[PDB]
């Protein structure tokens, strides 16, 4: 098959940005591209054909331009309704592939993660399983860190996380990390932590609590 | 005006088999591609293949040959889809689309609205809402956090609202992951001030339709 | 602008081959469909091939379906058209024609080129046969089966010009032509050089 | 299959004419655009009107198209002298296995020039053709305008379909235009009946010639 690979995995531009991402062909592909805009909760969107030619009901600062195997789209002047993802579709040889795509983000200045911790309610402490919530609340940019330590060990392979869409008001970001434990197993320890380093943090911060000690 | 309805979500079982439809109106259907295209959650997308609607002949990609079938009824303007053998792996949004007229070479015109499938071995059942307490030690910020979290239920989704939609602004309901037990599981956060923890009641409206179920859970210190 | 310019046909014999070119310039070549329409003599547009931009679709007219190939190089800006055991109502001016964007229902062809001839007759060269026609009253003389164009007639040796008309000719199934002079009021003066024949006839 | 246009069309300069473009339901019947194309005597077909009603650029607003049911028509305004061309409907067609239709095509004559009906003269095989074991029948059409005429042949009263070819129109010097019919019998026939007649047809009006042994 044919390799697209979009080379700005995620991109974060602001409103008036004259913004571009690639698209690379593994092998000669002529102008046989094609592009698609794909907002959240929302179907692919056909923007450019053939590399460059364009699509009636499109603004004009969409545009594409590569040939052979390099290709770029512009949006010369960033809008919010502009924030989605981005996919290149190749139609020289079977099968279709599409690229990795690019995502779109706002950028905005650095904010610090205001970190909680929430221990298991007794109520499901009774059903026999504990879970353990370190919530990340309004954050930017979006990477982060969390570690889980109980009694000052590593734990792994026993949380999942959970990250929101960036928000329409803010711009910022929130997570939240579930560790999930027996209750025989969560009453066998005491401190538990979750570790957070983010880039607004001259340093992680710990947020605690020991086991039925409120 | 082109318009391209799909079939509804389906939730299957594995080992069985499926038929997605997808609607063709307002345009001559004879004679355009109809394209198929898979797309995983927090994935990308995946070219299944294609189908002539005036002629039916296909194109199917190397990996999907022998899981997805094409056809199309002239009569009806509707292209379909039939997956066969299914798998956990097999559940993703599926997209229809008509293609190039004569030449499939021809960009993605005119998308569906796409079909969500989801396929598991799991019954559906109502979840099991438990507290975020805010935390005894509260001054974070003069602002606490607390919660709900809404544990083990199959399918999706469940809505959340907070004091019956009273309660929207600083509300996060996290997207749902998939427990190792092939279960969902999901959390809906909220900050309020730290002055108002004695004085104000918080309760989270959990609802989950395909089980039928309502919970209402208080939380507090 | 957009250039389009066709090459490779000639004559040929009822199943013989021959292979067309369409350089286009003035466009991003690779990003379009191509076609092939042809024109009999005197007739209309018939659709022939048709290629996509990838080369992975090509579509045939039922007529030629199992004679023809269609191609095209994309590096060479090039489009080609294979013709094998050519009959004689594959005569015809075979045009180059892009197909062009549309919204939708089937789009045009927005640019054609100049064409190329294509002729398939057999027939060799042979010496016309002229009989009088027998009559202000009309006289005149027929020239039958020849080929090929021209063939030139006078009456009186060029003197008599007032009233003569000499009708085109007609090509028959044969392949040969035929055609026709007469004139209002007699020797004729028929000439065909290619086969080195000149008759003189009297009505 | 092809779509159904008037063989020729005529309209005095400034006038405005129609040319008509019928097809069926697996064509312009099922829903394709119609598309028209302009052909100058030896030049390529050029594109006239796309997507039923469009102009492309350098079209001026005399040309207009609109399509409805299974037809097509293409309207022209203030008929000018450069008008003088082939016009060509064209649709794509479900049927077989899918194929580009064109329109038979129509030749649109500016009148400068009052009508003519075509002057038929025929002649009867030579007496020096039958004792080659020959006989051609020569119907000479001069005269006429538009440039445009039908020709049949009539043995007796029955018609003739066999041996029949017809040349083109041809313009003379004086801007009419003439043409030509052969038909090619054998000695026998030509004997075996009591007449054969030539019968050319100019727009409404029939001009007829007869010869007889």
């Amino acid at each position: 098959d044919i390799l697209l690979t979009q080379s700005p995995a995620i991109l974060s531009v602001s409103p008036g940005e004259r913004v571009s991402f690639s698209c690379r062909a593994s092998q000669n592909i002529d102008t046989h591209i094609h592009w698609y805009q794909q907002r959240t909760n929302g179907s692919p969107r056909l923007l450019i054909k053939y590399a460059s030619e364009s699509i009636s009901g499109i603004p004009s600062r969409f545009s594409g331009s590569g040939s052979g195997t390099d290709f770029t789209l512009t949006i010369n002047s960033v809008e919010s309704e502009d924030i989605a993802d981005y996919y290149c579709q190749q139609s020289n040889s079977w099968p279709f592939t599409f690229g990795s795509g690019t995502k779109l983000e706002i950028k905005r200045t650095v904010a610090a993660p205001s970190v909680f911790i929430f221990p298991p309610s007794d109520e499901q402490l009774k059903s026999g399983t504990a879970s353990v919530v370190c919530l990340l609340n309004n954050f930017y940019p979006r990477e982060a860190k969390v570690q889980w330590k109980v009694d000052n060990a590593l734990q792994s392979g026993n949380s999942q996380e959970s990250v929101t869409e960036q928000d329409s008001k803010d711009s910022t970001y929130s997570l939240s990390s579930t560790l999930t434990l027996s209750k025989a197993d969560y009453e066998k320890h005491k401190v538990y932590a979750c570790e957070v380093t983010h880039q607004g943090l001259s340093s992680p911060v710990t947020k605690s609590f020991n086991r039925g000690e409120c | 005006q082109v318009q391209i309805q799909q079939s509804g979500a389906e939730l299957m079982r594995p080992g069985a088999s499926v038929k997605l439809s997808c609607k063709a109106t307002g345009y001559t259907f004879t004679g355009y591609w109809i394209e198929w295209v898979k797309q995983r959650p927090g994935h990308g997308l995946e070219w299944i293949g294609e189908i002539l609607s005036g002629r039916g002949t296909t194109n199917y990609n190397e990996k999907f040959k022998g899981k997805a079938t094409f056809t199309a009824d002239t009569y009806s303007n509707t292209a379909y889809m039939q997956l066969s053998s299914l798998t956990t792996g097999d559940s993703a949004i599926y997209y229809c689309a008509r293609g190039g007229f004569l030449y499939g070479d021809g960009p993605f015109d005119y998308w569906g609205q796409g079909t969500t499938l989801t396929v598991s071995s799991a019954s559906t059942k109502g979840p099991s809402v438990f507290p975020l307490a805010p935390s005894s030690k509260s001054t974070s910020g003069g602002t606490a956090a607390l919660g709900c979290l809404v544990k083990d239920y199959f399918p999706e989704p469940v809505t959340v609202s907070w004091n019956s939609g009273a309660l929207t602004s600083g509300v996060h309901t996290f997207p749902a992951v998939l427990q190792s037990s092939g279960l969902y599981s999901l959390s809906s956060v909220v900050t309020v001030p730290s002055s108002s923890l004695g004085t104000q009641t918080y309760i989270c409206n959990v609802n989950h339709k395909p089980s039928n179920t309502k919970v209402d859970k208080r939380v507090e210190p | 602008e957009v250039q389009l310019v066709e090459s490779g046909g000639g004559l040929v014999k009822p199943g013989g081959s021959l292979r067309l070119s369409c350089a286009a310039s003035g466009f991003t070549f690779s990003s379009y469909s191509m076609n092939w329409v042809r024109q009999a003599p005197g007739k209309g547009l018939e659709w022939v091939s048709s290629i996509s931009s990838s080369s992975s679709y090509i579509y045939y007219a039922d007529s030629v379906k199992g004679r023809f190939t269609i191609s095209r190089d994309n590096a060479k800006n090039s489009l080609y058209l294979q013709m094998n055991s050519l009959r004689a109502e594959d005569t015809a001016v075979y045009y180059c024609a892009r197909l062009g964007y549309c919204s939708g229902g089937s789009c045009h062809f927005d640019y054609w080129g100049q064409g190329t001839l294509v002729t398939v007759s057999s027939a060799s060269t042979k010496g016309p046969s002229v009989f009088p026609l027998a009559p202000t009253a009309a006289l005149g003389c027929l020239v039958k089966d020849y080929f090929p164009e021209p063939v030139t007639v006078s009456w009186n040796s060029g003197a008599l010009t007032s009233g003569v008309h000499t009708f085109p000719a007609v090509l028959q199934s044969s392949g040969l032509y035929s055609l026709s002079s007469v004139v209002t009021v007699y020797i004729c003066n028929v000439n065909h050089k290619p086969s080195n024949t000149k008759v003189d006839k009297r009505v | 299959p092809v779509l159904t246009q008037p063989p020729s069309v005529s309209g005095a300069p400034g006038q405005r004419v129609t040319i008509s473009c019928t097809g069926s339901s697996s064509n312009i019947g099922a829903g394709y655009d119609v598309h028209w194309y302009q052909q100058l005597p030896g030049t390529a077909p050029k594109l006239l009107i796309y997507g039923n009603s469009n102009r492309p650029s350098g079209v001026p607003d005399r040309f207009s198209g609109s399509k409805s049911g299974t037809s097509a028509s293409l309207a022209i305004t203030g008929l000018q002298a450069e008008d003088e061309a082939d016009y060509y409907c064209q649709s794509y067609d479900s049927s077989l296995s899918g194929f580009y239709v064109f329109g038979t095509g129509t030749k649109l004559t500016v009148l400068g020039q009052p009508k003519a009906a075509p002057s038929v003269t025929l002649f009867p095989p030579s007496s020096e053709e039958l004792q080659a074991n020959k006989a051609t029948l020569v119907c000479l059409i001069s005269d006429f305008y538009p440039g445009a005429v039908t020709v049949a042949w009539k043995a007796d009263s029955s018609p003739v379909k066999a041996g029949v070819e017809t040349t083109t129109p041809s313009k003379q010097s004086n801007n009419k235009y003439a043409a030509s019919s052969y038909l090619s019998l054998t000695p026998e026939q030509w004997k075996s009946h009591r007449s054969y007649s030539c019968q050319v047809t100019h727009e409404g009006s029939t001009v007829e010639k007869t010869v007889a042994p």
